[PDB]
């Protein structure tokens, strides 16, 4: 599913892309990550790792 | 180069491209 | 360090003559054009409260969809001014190779399509009383078959159809030609075969193969030239054949350039800004515009309504009387130029209904309930039935009686605004008056087309049988939505229709032409903005103080395209809400 | 400064007379044409042949050279194929002066001499190049300054000219639209190599011949067409090189050069060269 | 060929070029432009761009990529150099905090910035996304009223005009981290109900007297409540009910 259409509010959304600032490789890559388990906040912080 | 286009309408810049202060203290001590 | 970059933002050209190279950049106008064209500062979406309230500039983006749509209209607005000679084309090239040269040109196919439909419209007025053609020709879908199926054979068997086009110009070049023309004799022999061959019930505009297979053949018989016979089964595999040159690039799977379109997609995908680039373009080339900036205010909001005893149509007079001020204040200078055809004037009832037309509220039989729709009069009393006869006479009057022999459109409108009792019968009669013309196009513009086919606040008890309605009033029974609900752009000679779907009030609401039973081809899914255009968005706003930027944010323009996936509204939250500072 | 007719131009500018024919200007090089080598590139077979024979597409060029030969030996117009002004106005001076000087011209079919030596007769284009940013009419285009050149893909056939300034209209009025559209304008020059038995001879009044004998039996010329642009909004969803495969021809070809008359044509001209250049003009 | 035959037969006629490209200034060519229905309507704004439009056409990149590979617009070179402007700046938003406050087990990951550190004093029953909203609809309202609205709302306070003078010089102020670190630069409470405070206690005590007063306001909604207090600190650089409390306390220390 689409990024804005799954993680609605942005504090769920900046978490997952906080590394992507730290890389400075923005727009170079195409992302596809599949998640299952827990709640939204706990489901996002896994995307950092 | 500096810029390369990935695909349609996607421009990005490419990325796949004697201290003195120690020179003093090393002399003094 | 703060040695940041600058960037150009605006198209070098003016608005009438863009090309693909200027798709990203913006245009500008005064702030006065809002009040000039859009009354009381109501516009599509929230461009007034948000973008104009800060920038104080009527800046507009160009979309890929916007200019591509505008390409189609410029042909319609040139075929009218400079029509085509059918004979002088085929002089150039052999009659053996017409498809690879003539048919498959972008500048030729519409010039052929644009003409056959005009002949078709002239005849459909005879077949309007029929209930069936209301079911088939409410859409433009089956029209584009019959007009294209003639042209596909011109590539296959030109030796059997080419003489038709050639002498049509003989008939046009011959003044003192009282008889009908070829195509107006052609289409008559088509539609008669439809009533006799097609299935009366279960005949759909949305489904093609069920319509073709019910019509095994056309059988033409012209006295002078042709008795050509046709097989429709060959065009069953690909009901939607369309020349490659237009359709790889015009719009995704878009077919009806002359009829209309429809925009669907997620919230803030960009749909409610494209048509704004169109409505303005429509005026600066002097083409008529029928604005409906939001149907939410008509269908999901309170307005007075009154019922007629014969018909279920709930009259609205205050609503129309406000809209006409908007249609008037924008298109004032053109309507003076425009005369009336009094053979058309004066057939619309006060409740909107027309004499020839089918009953706008037939008596429906709900099979599952095993009861008719008329039965709701059992719960009525004697007094109301007695009051109905008193209203049946008071509402008997039509506008033809009190208003005879006007000269222009405004003479109907100045009378319509002046008297509340005749707003509807003045509204509808203008629609015939604009629809039958050959001096100016029609452009029907809607935002919130979804809201119409949705239920309404407007209550009643007679629609309790529909478990979906639940004691409400549909807007296809409300008078004012009838003018615009019908997705009938083909009916307009030199006309086009644009519709959209607003889902701001809804969350994850998948809208599309499956929710509305709607044909394929006549729709275009929105998608978000690309990167390089999402870049100038930021630089456009930063120059204009719309959103206030951290130094963290000045070069986050190509980063937020992750955060938004090219979506507008998911940025505006960030731009205005400053959610970046949390991370 | 004023409008001038077709024939008045000749009667004003062909007034000169010279006794020596070789000193007199004349395009058709009788003797000394050189066998040029066929160049081969990648972007030449893309549009030059499109569902057609490589030869029958060239045979038309083999024919349109012919009536040009007859058009010189015979003052005629229907024979005169579609070509520019600045060559014809400079090519017929080289012919009509000989008519005024008393000389004569005749078209001769030397079948035997062409059989005495040299390979067979046939047309083969030895150079096909695309260019961009310019139009075939040699008057819209400005000096070398405003144009910016991209000499990158010269090896394959492409050159791209891009303007730095604003171009004018018929009325003398600048546009921003015209520059943008001019950057799309593609032209297809071709240099032909057609060996021929037919030749020309000049013959002084009461003179069997006054011209030298030819050695070559090969002659060249240049043809051009300003092409139709692709559909609108086709550039977007495509790669660049896949987009140039979709230009198409409807305008007729146009003879430009002939046997290296003027050392091959040039599109750009200095300011004075444009002034001395004339174009046909309508008013309303 | 139609235009040719007419000229061949002496139907139509010929003369020299009136059109020749002379070197002129960018302003002089304005006289000869071809304008349409839109540039006319908004003259003052476009008339200064013809000077700029024509200048950019001189300075164009001769790069292969913008023309020969895919669709794209020519860009400057700074776009590639300043790619680190975000990464270098976002740290400075965080360099205010010493990480030594936060090196405990798995708290830095959830509490690294200043804004991550205000909220838990304001969380009620574990709701964080709500508190993040109420604080931003308020602070966002501060910036908007100062920019576009009048200042009758801002009639009481004294630092009103002196604050915009600090905005326009520094767009850094829109960082909420820098908005409040500025407030805390005013208010570094070294002492309280009598005790010396280390840096790891000085910071904590400053926030409770904020979070308490947010709950003491009379206005119902947090948006209305929370605005009023930042106004008392932002728009009184010298004064506040919370700051005059502090300055009242030094007198107790210095006398004693
Ligand atoms: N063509 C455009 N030009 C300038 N701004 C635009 C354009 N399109 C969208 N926007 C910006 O995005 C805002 C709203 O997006 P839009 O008007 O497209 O709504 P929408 O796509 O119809 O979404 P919804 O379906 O929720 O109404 C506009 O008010 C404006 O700020
Ligand atoms: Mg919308």
């Amino acid at each position: 599913e689409i990024f804005y259409r799954y993680f609605t509010h942005s504090y769920n959304r900046n978490i997952a892309l906080k590394p992507m600032l730290l890389s400075t490789q923005y727009c170079e890559y195409d992302l596809h990550f599949y998640v299952r388990g827990g709640g939204v906040m706990g489901q996002s912080h896994a995307c950092q790792i | 180069e500096k810029f390369r286009v990935l695909a349609k309408k996607t421009t990005i810049p490419n990325r796949r491209l004697m201290p003195p202060i120690e020179q003093f203290r090393t002399y003094t001590k | 360090h703060h040695d940041l970059p600058e960037l150009n933002v605006y198209s070098f050209v003016p608005i009438g003559d863009h090309d693909f190279e200027d798709v990203g950049k913006y245009t500008m106008f005064p702030a006065t054009d809002i009040q000039k064209y859009f009354l009381n500062n109501q516009m599509f979406g929230e461009y007034f409260e948000v973008e104009f309230y800060r920038t104080r500039k009527f800046g507009v983006m160009i979309s890929e969809e916007g200019a591509k749509i505008v390409n189609h209209l410029q042909h319609i607005q040139d075929n009218k001014e400079t029509p085509l000679n059918y004979i002088n084309l085929f002089k150039r090239y052999p009659t053996e190779k017409i498809k690879e040269k003539i048919i498959e040109d972008e500048d030729v196919y519409p010039c052929l399509f644009h003409d056959l439909a005009k002949a078709a419209i002239e005849e459909l007025e005879a077949y309007r009383n029929n209930t069936l053609f209301e079911r088939l020709f409410c859409l433009p879908s089956l029209f584009d078959l019959t007009i294209n199926v003639v042209l596909r054979e011109l590539g296959e068997n030109p030796n059997a159809l080419l003489p038709l086009f050639l002498k049509q110009q003989e008939q046009i070049d011959n003044p003192q030609f009282t008889g009908k023309k070829v195509f107006n004799q052609l289409f008559e022999q088509i539609f008669k075969q439809i009533n006799e061959r097609a299935h009366p019930e279960f005949s759909n505009p949305q489904q093609y193969k069920q319509f073709l297979e019910d019509i095994q053949k056309f059988q033409i018989s012209i006295k002078d030239c042709t008795e050509h016979e046709i097989d429709l089964i060959k065009y069953c595999k690909e009901p939607r054949w369309i020349p490659r040159n237009i359709k790889k690039y015009s719009l995704r799977k878009f077919i009806g350039f002359n009829s209309g379109a429809l925009l669907y997609g997620d919230s803030g995908s960009g749909k409610s800004g494209t048509l704004l680039y169109v409505t303005m373009w429509a005026h600066y080339k002097k083409w008529i515009v029928l604005n409906v900036p939001s149907a939410f205010n008509w269908t999901q909001k309170e307005w007075k309504f009154v019922r007629h005893p014969k018909t279920g149509l709930y009259i609205q007079n205050e609503l129309a009387q406000d809209w006409m001020k908007s249609f008037k204040h924008a298109n004032s200078d053109l309507l003076k130029q425009i005369p009336v055809n009094m053979d058309i004037y004066g057939f619309y009832n006060l409740s909107g209904q027309h004499d020839k037309e089918c009953d706008a509220v037939p008596d429906l039989y709900y099979k599952d309930r095993k009861v008719n729709f008329e039965e709701h009069k059992k719960f009525l009393t004697e007094e109301e039935n007695i009051i109905d006869g008193e209203t049946n006479k008071d509402f008997r009057v039509r506008l033809k009686e009190k208003l005879t022999n006007p000269l222009t459109v405004l003479d109907i409108i100045d009378y319509g605004l002046e008297n509340e009792f005749f707003a509807t019968n003045a509204l509808y009669e203008v629609l015939e008056q604009i629809r039958n013309q050959d001096k100016f196009c029609v452009l029907k513009v809607i935002d919130g087309y979804n809201f119409m086919y949705k239920r309404s606040i407007y209550p009643s008890f007679r629609y309790a049988t529909d478990t979906q309605l639940r004691s409400t009033v549909p807007p296809y029974h409300l008078t004012v939505p009838r003018a615009f609900l019908n997705f009938d752009g083909h009916k307009f000679k030199n006309g086009f229709v644009l519709c959209a779907s607003s889902v701001k009030n809804f969350h994850k609401h998948i809208f599309g032409p499956d929710s509305i039973d709607f044909p394929l081809g006549y729709s275009h899914e929105m998608r978000g903005l690309p990167l390089d255009d999402f870049r100038v968005m930021c630089h456009y706003y930063l120059q204009n103080d719309f959103w206030l930027a951290d130094n963290v944010a000045k070069n986050s323009s190509d980063f937020l395209w992750m955060h938004s996936q090219g979506n507008w509204a998911q940025a505006h939250k960030v731009m205005l809400g400053h959610q970046l500072d949390s991370m | 400064k004023e409008s001038i007719t077709w024939d008045e131009y000749f009667n004003l500018y062909a007034t000169n007379k010279i006794h020596n024919i070789s000193e007199a200007k004349f395009p058709y090089n009788f003797r000394g044409m050189q066998d040029f080598v066929p160049i081969k590139k990648e972007f030449d077979n893309m549009i030059f042949a499109k569902g057609e024979n490589y030869a029958d597409f060239c045979k038309q060029f083999d024919r349109r050279m012919v009536w040009f030969m007859k058009s010189l030996a015979t003052n005629k117009d229907d024979d005169l194929p579609y070509s520019e002004l600045n060559f014809l106005l400079q090519a017929k001076k080289g012919a009509e002066l000989l008519r005024r000087n008393g000389y004569q011209i005749n078209l001769i079919e030397d079948n035997e001499g062409f059989q005495k030596f040299g390979g067979k007769k046939g047309g083969q284009p030895f150079e096909i190049t695309h260019i961009m940013g310019l139009n075939s009419n040699r008057t819209r285009n400005a000096g070398t300054d405003a144009y910016s050149i991209i000499r990158d893909l010269e090896e394959k056939g492409l050159i791209m000219f891009i303007g730095n300034q604003l171009k004018m209209d018929e009325n003398g009025n600048y546009d921003f639209k015209l520059t943008r559209d001019d950057d799309k304008q593609m032209i297809l020059r071709v240099h032909y190599k057609f060996a021929t038995p037919y030749i020309l001879q000049v013959t002084d009044s009461s003179g069997k011949v006054v011209s030298p004998p030819p050695e070559s039996y090969i002659h060249t010329a240049v043809f051009e067409n300003q092409l139709r642009l692709p559909p609108k909004f086709s550039r977007l969803d495509l790669h660049f090189l896949d987009w140039i495969k979709l230009y198409r021809i409807q305008n007729e070809w146009k003879l430009v050069d002939f046997d290296r008359f003027l050392s091959g044509n040039k599109l750009i001209y200095s300011e004075k060269e444009q002034r001395q250049l004339f174009k046909g003009e309508k008013d309303n | 060929m139609k235009q040719l035959k007419k000229i061949m037969i002496n139907k139509t006629k010929i003369m020299s070029n009136d059109i020749i490209y002379i070197k002129r200034t960018y302003h002089q060519k304005i006289v000869n432009l071809k304008i349409y229905n839109n540039f006319k309507t908004e003259p003052k704004f476009y008339n200064l761009k013809f000077i700029e439009f024509q200048n950019l056409l001189n300075n164009v990149n001769l790069n292969k990529v913008f023309y020969t590979e895919y669709t794209s617009y020519p860009l400057e070179d700074r776009f590639a150099t300043s790619k680190f402007h975000t990464f270098d700046s976002y740290l400075t938003s965080l360099e205010l905090i010493d990480c030594t406050f936060l090196k405990k087990k798995f708290n830095y990951k959830y509490k690294y910035s200043m804004f991550t550190y205000f909220i838990p004093f304001l969380i009620k029953n574990g709701k964080k996304l709500s508190t993040i909203n109420f604080i931003l609809k308020g602070i966002s309202t501060i910036y908007d009223n100062l920019k576009y609205n009048k200042l009758s709302q801002f009639e009481s306070y004294s630092y009103v005009n002196q604050f915009k003078h600090y905005i326009d010089t520094a767009d850094d102020v829109y960082n909420i981290n820098f908005l409040i670190h500025w407030i805390i630069n005013i208010y570094k409470p070294v002492f309280d109900v009598i005790v010396y405070l280390s840096e790891k206690n000085r910071l904590k005590t400053a926030y409770k007297h904020i979070s308490t007063c947010i709950r003491q306001d009379n206005s119902a909604k947090l948006n209305n409540r929370i605005t009023n207090i930042f106004l008392d600190l932002l728009l009184n650089y010298k004064k506040s009910y919370l700051y005059t409390r502090k300055m009242y306390i030094y007198e107790q220390v210095m006398d004693m």
